[PDB]
């Protein structure tokens, strides 16, 4: 539990936990589908990126719902849809054993 | 919601039927796609949009579905 | 790029739906795309028994009649509490500066 | 302690503003700060400690 | 598995008591008021 | 007046299984970045040292800094319950598990303190406040065994209260139907009702564990 040492404060600035601080990638948006394998085989699959990819994300989405000073309820709202959509698709086993038409 | 109505109306309209050479036309043009490219070389972003046109497209067959057997609640 | 606290967050249309989404389909199929998108899907997943409509489908909608009743008769008088409470914190960080000075 | 002033005054003049600040600025700008050996609170305040 | 699960609650327990703990709001309201009283004057050679 | 049906709390129904469901309470921790806080950090930490000032005069000096484990079991609790009550999550609250996370190490906590520090008052707290010779010994014994299985009564209460309301409200969504329209009206309205029952009572619960381990941790 530390800052990432690819951060460094004298070219970036103060810490911000929603910007990549390693070498400036080209995202995933701009590739035209023809180096989509090599996009995927360029960026490592370790536990620890991948959990640095999320909490990048996550603050992401943070400053895009909450950190702003006019944080409505819209973030609160979809996390429990997303979480009830998350955790139906878990429980569907359980949930397509009853069912309601018997051939659909 | 008189606004939805009035943009159903504008751009929920049935295609013309004179379309035909100019719809098969652009499916020619895809068939000319499908065997040499324009789909390696357009932006994943663009790619995902594309997939989600065929998505809303496509769920008008299942909408017409639900459609052919009555009502929409499943099989009544 | 120094970070910039923005005032207002995201747009955000149904309650939830971020507005980045609905325009995404803009260029292509309209304002009308994304409705129509989302009523497919909605019309699909219980038509072909994908979403289960047993018991808990009703607490679902419990929840969201009463969170949609009581997020609209408290929502201005709580945010406008929390904004109270910020300005107060403003203000007190900007006298102390001007009183610093002083 | 004219010139300590002038300094203190210039480092005011020099202090981002507290509208847009981030949390770890302030805890740069102000290095009373917190950390592992520094007196606990269940809200870290300034005299939340001792009070007795 | 109830060995799994009462220790995921506590590893939940303790990273909400660290969440509490850093959740506060710092202030700065030490003024110059002080230094307002630190008036030195020199001694009159009477 | 249809049918009921019941086990929603199978842990491992899916390949990744329902001990996520434990870790939906970190996605809702309110992460702090700016000075000037947002709105819900504002609201999250008026209401947190609004309990800590009312817990104040409870705290005591064995207590001293363990306030922050209190107001943590509290938001733990919190969110085992409102989260409990949203549909498709499966009642994390009905294991006993967790239950037994949340009063088996905190009671063994308070009372090996207490029998390590004050001794001879821990078993003054097993008989009542002058109690003559005749009516000691059995009141010492019942006494005996209700502070020994007082928490596991806490441990049961906290489930039961779910238990119980997720059983209601299964009930009376399994007896409506979608097509009746009078039905499915009634259904929803007492769920309505139902809900605002078992909101009341979830954070009421939540508030009485924390004041009674404020009290116990006092001691
Ligand atoms: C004893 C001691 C006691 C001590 C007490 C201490 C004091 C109390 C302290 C309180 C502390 C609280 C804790 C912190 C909370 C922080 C909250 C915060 O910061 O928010 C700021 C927030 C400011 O918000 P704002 O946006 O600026 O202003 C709000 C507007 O005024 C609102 O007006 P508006 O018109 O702009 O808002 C509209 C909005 C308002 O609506 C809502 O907010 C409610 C939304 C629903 C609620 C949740 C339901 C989610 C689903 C659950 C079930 C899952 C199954 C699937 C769905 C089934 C049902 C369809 O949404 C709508 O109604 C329109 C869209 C409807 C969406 C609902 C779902 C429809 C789905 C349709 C299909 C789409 C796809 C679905 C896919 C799945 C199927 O203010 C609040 O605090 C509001 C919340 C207050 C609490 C409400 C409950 C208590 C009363
Ligand atoms: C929403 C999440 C944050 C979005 C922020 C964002 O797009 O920019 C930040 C960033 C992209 O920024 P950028 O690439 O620099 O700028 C691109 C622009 O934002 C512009 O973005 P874009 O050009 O890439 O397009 C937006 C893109 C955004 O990218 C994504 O697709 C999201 C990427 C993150 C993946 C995980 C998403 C969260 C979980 C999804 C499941 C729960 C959703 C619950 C709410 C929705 C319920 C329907 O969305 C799509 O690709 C469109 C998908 C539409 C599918 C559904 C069609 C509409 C249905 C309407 C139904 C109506 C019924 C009535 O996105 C992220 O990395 C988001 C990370 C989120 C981490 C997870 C945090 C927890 C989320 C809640 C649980």
């Amino acid at each position: 539990g530390d800052y990432p040492a690819e951060y460094n404060p004298k070219v970036h600035g103060p810490y911000d936990p929603a910007r990549f601080y390693g070498k400036a990638d080209v995202p995933l948006g701009q590739v035209k589908l023809g180096e989509l394998s090599q996009w995927l085989g360029r960026r490592n699959k370790n536990p620890q990126a991948v959990a640095a990819a999320v909490s990048r994300g996550w603050w992401r989405w943070q400053h895009k719902y909450v950190l702003p000073r006019k944080g409505g309820i819209a973030p609160y709202i979809q996390l429990i849809v997303g979480c009830s959509i998350f955790f139906y698709a878990i429980n569907y086993g359980k949930m397509v054993a009853h069912r309601q038409r018997k051939y659909h | 919601l008189a606004t939805f109505l009035k943009y159903a109306k504008v751009e929920l309209t049935p295609p013309g039927p004179a379309d035909v050479p100019k719809i098969q036309e652009g499916i020619q043009n895809l068939i000319h796609s499908a065997k040499t490219g324009k789909w390696k070389q357009v932006s994943v972003r663009e790619a995902w949009l594309n997939t989600l046109i065929v998505t809303e497209i496509a769920m008008w067959f299942f909408v017409g579905e639900c459609i052919g057997k009555g009502s929409v609640i499943g099989y009544r | 790029p120094r970070p910039l606290r923005p005032v207002n967050p995201g747009k955000v249309r149904v309650g939830f739906v971020p507005e980045e989404w609905f325009t995404f389909f803009y260029n292509k199929t309209g304002v009308t795309g994304p409705y129509v998108l989302g009523a497919g899907a909605l019309t699909f997943l219980l038509s072909k028994e994908i979403y289960v409509v047993e018991h808990e489908f009703y607490t679902g909608v419990a929840i969201a009649i009463m969170g949609t009743y009581g997020v609209k008769k408290f929502g201005k008088q709580i945010a406008d509490y929390a904004d109270k409470g910020i300005g107060e914190i403003e203000q007190s960080f900007k006298e102390y500066q001007d009183s610093s000075k002083i | 302690r004219i010139e300590n002033y002038k300094a203190e005054l210039g480092k005011l003049g020099q202090m981002i503003p507290f509208e847009h600040m981030t949390l770890e600025d302030f805890f740069e700008a102000f290095p009373e700060k917190v950390l592992n050996p520094d007196p606990p609170s269940p809200n870290v305040k300034k005299k939340p400690f001792k009070n007795n | 598995p109830w060995i799994m699960v009462f220790l995921v609650s506590m590893a939940l327990l303790w990273a909400i008591m660290t969440m509490v703990f850093f959740l506060y709001q710092p202030r700065s309201v030490s003024s110059a008021k002080g230094f307002s009283d630190r008036t030195v004057y020199l001694n009159w050679k009477w | 007046m249809m049918a009921s049906l019941f086990s929603v709390f199978d842990p491992t129904s899916s390949f990744l299984s329902n001990w996520l469901s434990m870790l939906i309470p970190l996605l809702f921790m309110v992460m702090s970045f700016w000075l000037i806080p947002s709105r819900p950090q504002f609201l999250a930490k008026s209401v947190l040292m609004g309990l800590n000032r009312e817990m104040s005069l409870l705290m005591g000096p064995a207590s001293f800094g363990a306030n922050i484990l209190v107001i943590a079991l509290f938001l733990f609790i919190l969110f085992n319950n409102f989260i409990g009550l949203f549909p498709y999550i499966f009642t994390a609250t009905s294991h006993l598990a967790v239950t037994l996370s949340l009063a088996v190490p905190l009671w063994i906590s308070f009372i090996l303190y207490t029998w390590i520090k004050e001794t001879t008052n821990a078993l003054a707290h097993l008989v009542p406040l002058g109690t003559p010779a005749p009516l000691m010994p059995f009141m010492v014994l019942m006494e005996i065994i209700s502070n020994m299985i007082r928490p596991i009564t806490l441990s049961v209460r906290l489930a039961a209260n779910m238990i119980a309301g997720h059983l209601l409200l299964t009930l009376l969504g399994a007896q409506g139907t979608l097509e009746n329209l009078y039905v499915t009206s009634i259904v929803v309205f007492s769920q309505i009702i139902l809900l605002m029952l078992e909101f009341s009572v979830a954070i009421i619960q939540s508030y009485v564990f924390m004041t009674l381990m404020t009290l116990y941790a006092s001691e």
